[PDB]
């Protein structure tokens, strides 16, 4: 019918009267904020707190919870559903956590989606423009196909790291975080295969096919050391915080940052290649994104919390230290990537510039936080010797 | 140093002034008694950009209500 | 003063904990603690409001002790008693495995609990095995688990039956 | 030159190769069964095209709410009742959906194909959505609504009542605690396909009902995305139907998980939506039947056959222990009123003739009961009368199970009223049916989850609300009320004069 | 109050129930398609075509309209709102063209805010990351700052070439597809400022000011006959079919794509660039969907006219050949700026390939639509006699 068999209350006439007719005349309580009993972090509370802060049902005897009790149910041998047990790191609140970006589900896939829709109209410009022309053939079979893809189950393995922390997190505020570190991790690695796929269509031989990508990452020489610290990143680590640290304020900071910027995106332009940094321009901007969040957890809540800063800071130190030697070594088995590179693509003097960007970048973002002393020479030294 | 930056509309519109430039040709293609002041300014200092964006913000509430609440 | 959240016997805990300056007496302060509050076995239940928080609290003052007396090496392979993570993980798993029923495969999970939950063992290796010992644990227990009738498994779990109504 | 690009499915081919084998390649969690690392999943998608596909629906969704939904003035024209309702609805779903994500990351970490793992996480980030949508709801009807009070702090205030632990159980220590597959039994094979999926929708049509257009505006936005985890919890099954294991301990995860789900949400559900609303959609007892028996039970349990999947051995229990569960509850619910974060009313004459009409018998029982306490004061605060007095008074104690946190009264009960009571290392416990005394029996460490009676002991009412925040914005008046009016409400001080000090009751069998 | 004072006749129960009884059965038509009587495009009617073909109230007298009669009020002097006059092209109808995006305003926005925000988000990333320590100070000094910049005064000028279209189009579709032409290019020239503020907050020392890309525009060698010919087709043009045409299928055919794809976008990236093909991108982006739709009107529609064909191509050579000869020119005052160059740049034969390039493709994408006989190593060859 025109009208359907349904009668809605706000619309029918019989209805809406009998509920119009039971309203008081005011609301029962001026309190009209949700959230209000939420420390605000900034000027005034945001949508972004309100919606999160506490969704998390943990007790009081995990640190900042609010409620009471044991849980209702736990697994076969006693373990709590959610517990203290789960990391070293101690805190005096697990709430204290806020994304600086403030993003709730709404916000974070307004922004993918945003890049997914240019990314699509991007591809088809540069198709019909032609500037495929321009791009290096050794760079795109041999380079951007076997190197840049044999990355991809790089970030895949990072990605994957994640998997325990959004099952172990112990607030809402951390696991969202946790959560989107994660799925932006998927994201760069399904994009690097998005590029393969793409030259797949507007290259007449090249194949698309993960198989000489993987065989690289595989039984590879370039990413060995490098496969060797994802495997154990993901698989060997049971602490949350520990893989979440190790692998955005360790390994991803200075490997992959390594990789990503100081090698696609600086020697990718010199080979006619905007396409593959057009992709990396997102994975920087999300490293970026994702690295606010890593700072405001590790540093400003636990390494600065006010009743286990040195607590916290000595736990980190020691994570630091401990892959800090796994990652240097992956480092410096992908130096022996450059030696396949075309004769005069770049010098020793250039390769050893940028990784001091990176060292330096590293100790001032992240090393230097946890007072962990670091020596930029040493560092550089150490991987620069596998040329 | 290495601070998250951007500009914006107004920084940009700052400029916008400067874009056009003399020739003798420059000059309206319409008949007219009046004579618009070559120096004139504008309230709203918009770009392109942040145009649509406005818009589309508007477009979103608009579309989101037609489509789901007033249909249902 | 009584209370949920705050109360005189949680007060009273606080102040205990905070006499505590050895690792080797919060450790096992800690470990005691567990013997008599928690799991279905505690010696008591005279703490049963709150001896989750109290546990936790005393879990603080033993990392930040074991912290401050390990090494970076030992911080990660040893616990906070001395004995070496891993030997600990591989040994009760190796009981586990030999188990010979769930009453038995029970006992050594919820002890090893007890008894190496950190601050105690790694976080590492106590997840680990958590993983291990939970999986053996949960075979031996659902097979068959409709089987035995109840008024057998009330024998069985030794339970003191104070009162039973059915109408149907 | 032809303009080209690249989409999901493109990309998602090869997705299953992104795993790679290595000596520590597998699930950190204990689980009894194997995952084969070859199963598929049944949408391709990646990431980015996700994210669109939401951020559409979300669109349409927030336009609606922050233009046309509030220039009608939405979140007010609501009936009394159903506003209160929400507090409960909205809330206790989000910690259904925000332990979901814990769950499913869960899922994800076991299931060792790439395309399992895939699917699983983009229920991760659903369930985040979700999370968030129900916070939006209670959200938007503190900001526009009749009464913000337990819309605007339910987090903190749920802790207050004993319908909140029984909520815990079945959709937040149920969802992670155990067995990978024993909580995706909870979540997705059950719960999810058994009763959230078909409460959502029904949500929308009783909201609708009574006025509520903000409700269905979200809710059936959240439905959207329900079929890719129907997906989930089937490709679970799959995932373990050849595991040999499977044959020796699936169908006793899933009945225990269905057992678990049913025993909390056959009363509870049937109690908010006939007595948290004015104008009926359906009686509750239709409902559950079609739901569990015919839906459920029949036509989807009935397609996971060939994987050896029974219907649950405790079926049968559930549908007589059913039939006048909501109905008991409500009583002690109503009776216990001062522990809530809402506002309950009783049934007016017409919804007394509904209820009789639909459940013969309910009269006779329930409605001249709910008329002597009401005769003798109960929603007016100078009265001096609290209904658990009268509970005290005429000897029916309350008791709480010990696995699922139901409460439950067998002495009155019209329904099931079996009570077993057991003594084990200087600790009772009490028990409403034979499924979930052989949970504990058999798992005594999976559920020492301390009952509201344990908690409160000794401590006198107001206290225990006062101190738990149960209080509106003047500090005086409770968020609970017996009423649903605009006036009369009551304050701290008409409930400290009950001097109602709470006790164990099972310490009467000592 | 809670309820406020104003009644709404769906939600106030007395006035919706006076409305309810006034209701029909059912709808008095069956017929619920706006726009019905539109010849679709493609297999069904587009929410595109349904919401602007025929918004546009012309007579029948302009081909393809459906009112009749004079317009109401006409210029001093008799001239039409809208008439055939203002373009010597024809046709059967001006309602057939199509924006192959089929892009109607909402949809335009949309795709334009989310470019916005993403370039926001990317800026920070950029300047966060700190990728400027790789980029070259010369190249940035002088090319972007002075060369690229002068290149906003280019792409200004073209926006502004649209004006005079934006007022006399003889439909809807021709004027939603010119104006969002039109925009796109101010859009651009405003992306090359944009940039110009970005390196001015991130590089001490640079000047954001306009003063040194627009004297480079106004008074250098280098873009000298760039300016000529824009100031022509903005100016000089009366015909908004000759100015929409020579634009896009003449003049940035062929000298927009030479300066942004074979010289910046192609070059940016040998100075440690990532920041300016990052805009370049989305010109490209904009010059391809900008495409389609004038190949739709003027070859689909004008140049394929079932009526006027043989005359709208000889119309279109016509203009072909009287914009190729200034284009020509300012190709060839650019190739000065080559010498400009760190030695070892490039060399003659890459600028010839990347010439030919854009010959070629202009050829395929355009000339030979309309028959018009180009001679590409004619054009190219008058090209590099500007390489000093
Ligand atoms: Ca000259
Ligand atoms: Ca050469
Ligand atoms: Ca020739
Ligand atoms: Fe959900
Ligand atoms: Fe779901």
């Amino acid at each position: 019918s025109m009208l359907g068999e349904r009668r809605r209350g706000l619309t029918d006439p019989e209805m809406a009267a009998v509920i119009l007719k039971a309203l008081p005349e005011a609301p029962l309580d001026g309190n009209n904020k949700m959230g209000y009993f939420v420390t605000p972090r900034w000027k005034r509370l945001t949508e972004y707190e309100a919606l999160t802060v506490y969704a998390q049902p943990n007790a009081d005897w995990i640190a900042g919870g609010l409620d009471w009790g044991d849980w209702t149910q736990k697994f076969h041998g006693g373990r709590p559903s959610w517990g203290n047990e789960t990391t070293e790191l101690r805190t005096v609140d697990w709430f204290k956590h806020r994304d600086p970006l403030r993003r709730w589900h709404a916000p974070y896939v307004k922004d993918k989606a945003e890049e997914w829709r240019y990314t699509d109209r991007f591809l088809q410009g540069y198709s019909a423009d032609g500037q495929i022309r321009a791009m290096n053939p050794t760079w795109r079979d041999e380079f951007i196909n076997r190197y840049w893809g044999a990355f991809l189950f790089n970030e895949y393995g990072l990605f994957n790291a994640h998997s325990q922390g959004a099952r172990e997190a112990l607030s809402d505020v951390t696991r969202v975080s946790l959560a989107f570190w994660g799925f932006d991790k998927i994201d760069i690695a399904q994009m690097i295969q998005l590029e393969r796929g793409f030259l797949a269509k507007i290259v007449p031989g090249f194949d698309e096919s993960t198989a000489v990508p993987k065989a690289e990452w595989t039984n590879g020489e370039v990413y060995k050391s490098a496969r060797l610290a994802v495997e154990g990143l993901w698989q060997e680590v049971f602490d949350w915080n520990e893989s979440a640290f190790s692998v955005h304020a360790v390994y991803d900071a200075l490997f992959g940052q390594f990789v990503r910027r100081e090698f696609f995106q600086r020697l990718a332009p010199r080979f006619g290649d905007n396409l593959t940094p057009f992709f990396i321009n997102q994975a920087q901007t999300y490293f970026q994104i994702a690295k606010q969040g890593v700072q405001d957890l590790y540093y400003n809540c636990l390494g600065d919390d006010p009743e286990f800063s040195d607590y916290n800071r000595t736990v980190m130190r020691n994570w630091t230290g401990k892959w800090l030697e796994p990652t240097i070594a992956a480092l410096r088995d992908f130096m022996g990537l450059f030696a396949k590179l075309p004769a005069g693509t770049t010098d020793k003097e250039e390769i050893t510039a940028s990784l001091y960007r990176v060292v330096d970048d590293w100790i001032e973002d992240y090393a230097s936080r946890i007072d962990f002393k670091a020596d930029r020479d040493q560092i550089v030294k150490a991987v620069l010797a596998g040329l | 140093n290495r601070a998250p930056t951007s500009v914006n509309a107004q920084e940009v519109h700052r400029w916008l002034q400067s874009f056009n430039w003399d020739f003798k040709n420059n000059r309206t293609k319409y008949a007219t008694k009046y004579k618009m002041a070559n120096e004139t300014k504008e309230q709203f200092k918009l770009i392109a950009k942040e145009y649509a964006r406005m818009e589309a913000v508007k477009d979103e509430r608009q579309f989101g209500s037609l489509q789901d609440a007033l249909t249902r | 003063k009584l209370g949920i959240h705050s109360n005189d016997t949680r007060d009273a805990w606080v102040n205990k904990i905070a006499q505590l300056n050895t690792l080797e007496k919060a450790a096992e302060m800690l470990k005691q603690f567990r013997m008599d509050h928690t799991t279905p076995f505690r010696n008591s239940y005279e703490l049963d409001n709150d001896y989750l928080w109290i546990e936790a609290k005393l879990e603080e003052k033993v990392a930040v002790l074991k912290a401050r007396a390990f090494n970076e090496v030992d911080f990660r392979h040893k616990t906070a008693f001395g004995e070496d993570a891993k030997s600990v993980l591989d040994g009760t798993v190796a009981k586990m495995n030999a188990a010979k029923d769930k009453w038995e495969a029970e006992k050594i999970h919820i002890g090893f609990r007890q008894a190496y939950k950190p601050p105690i063992m790694p976080v590492n290796y106590f997840l680990d095995g958590e993983r291990q010992l939970g999986t053996r644990l949960m075979e031996l227990r659902n097979l068959n688990y409709y089987d035995t009738p109840l008024e057998e498994l009330r024998k069985q779990r030794g339970v003191r039956v104070v009162h039973l109504q059915s109408p149907h | 030159r032809a303009p080209t690009s690249v989409n999901a499915q493109e990309v998602h081919r090869w997705l299953q190769s992104f795993n790679w084998d290595f000596k520590n390649n597998r699930t950190k969690y204990a689980t009894k069964y194997k995952m084969a690392n070859e199963t598929k999943e049944q949408f391709k998608l990646i990431a980015k095209e996700y994210a669109r596909m939401e951020a559409v629906k979300d669109e349409r969704q927030f336009g609606s709410l922050q233009d046309a939904l509030t220039r009608l003035n939405a979140g007010v024209r609501v009936h009394p009742k159903w506003n209160e309702t929400m507090k409960v609805v909205s809330n206790f779903l989000e910690v259904g959906e925000y332990n979901a994500i814990a769950a499913t990351g869960m899922l994800w970490d076991s299931a060792q194909a790439a395309e399992q793992k895939n699917g699983y996480l983009a229920q991760v980030l659903d369930e985040i959505r979700h999370t968030h949508q129900c916070a939006y709801v209670n959200y938007y009807f503190a900001k526009n609504g009749q009464d913000p009070a337990g819309h605007n702090d339910a987090r903190r205030t749920r802790t207050i009542g004993p319908l909140w632990k029984g909520m815990k159980r079945v959709f937040s220590d149920g969802f992670i605690s155990g067995d990978a597959v024993e909580c995706s039994l909870n979540l997705q094979l059950v719960g999810e396909a058994c009763f959230t999926n078909p409460l959502i929708v029904a949500v929308t049509e009783w909201a609708a009902a009574n006025g509520d257009e903000i409700t269905p505006t979200v809710f059936l936005s959240i439905e959207t995305d329900e079929l890719r985890h129907m997906a989930n919890g089937y490709q679970t099954v799959v995932s373990i139907a050849n595991d040999p294991a499977s044959a020796k301990y699936l169908n006793t995860d899933l009945n225990n998980a269905f057992w678990t789900q049913q025993k909390y949400f056959t009363p509870v559900l049937g109690m908010l939506f006939e007595y948290g609303s004015k104008f009926k959609v359906e009686p509750w007892v239709k409902t559950w039947d079609r739901w569990v028996y015919e839906d459920w039970g029949g036509i989807w349990i009935g397609r996971l056959g060939k994987y050896g999947v029974e219907s649950p051995r405790s079926l049968k229990d559930a549908k007589q222990d059913a039939y006048w569960a909501h109905h008991d509850l409500y009583l002690l619910a109503y009776a216990l009123w001062p522990t809530g974060f809402f506002r309950l009313a009783l049934p007016d004459q017409e919804e007394m003739e509904w209820f009789e009409a639909n459940y013969p018998g309910w009269y006779d029982h329930y409605g001249k009961i709910y008329e002597e306490w009401r005769a003798r004061g109960c929603e007016d605060p100078s009265s001096g009368f609290i209904p658990l007095m009268w509970f005290i008074e005429n000897n029916h104690p309350i008791y709480i199970d010990r696995v699922s946190q139901v409460p439950f009264c067998p002495s009155l009960a019209k329904g099931a009223s079996t009570l077993r009571v057991h003594e084990y290392n200087g600790e009772m416990h009490t028990f409403s049916d034979q499924w979930g005394e052989r949970m504990w029996l058999a798992e005594p460490e999976r559920y020492e989850c301390q009952n509201i009676f344990e908690q409160y002991e000794g401590r006198e009412l107001s206290e225990v609300i006062a101190e738990l925040h149960g209080l509106r914005s003047d500090g005086k008046t409770l968020i609970a009320q017996p009423h649903v009016r605009g006036d009369k409400l009551w304050t701290l001080d008409d409930i400290k004069r009950l001097n109602c000090v709470f006790k164990n009751p099972v310490k009467a069998f000592n």
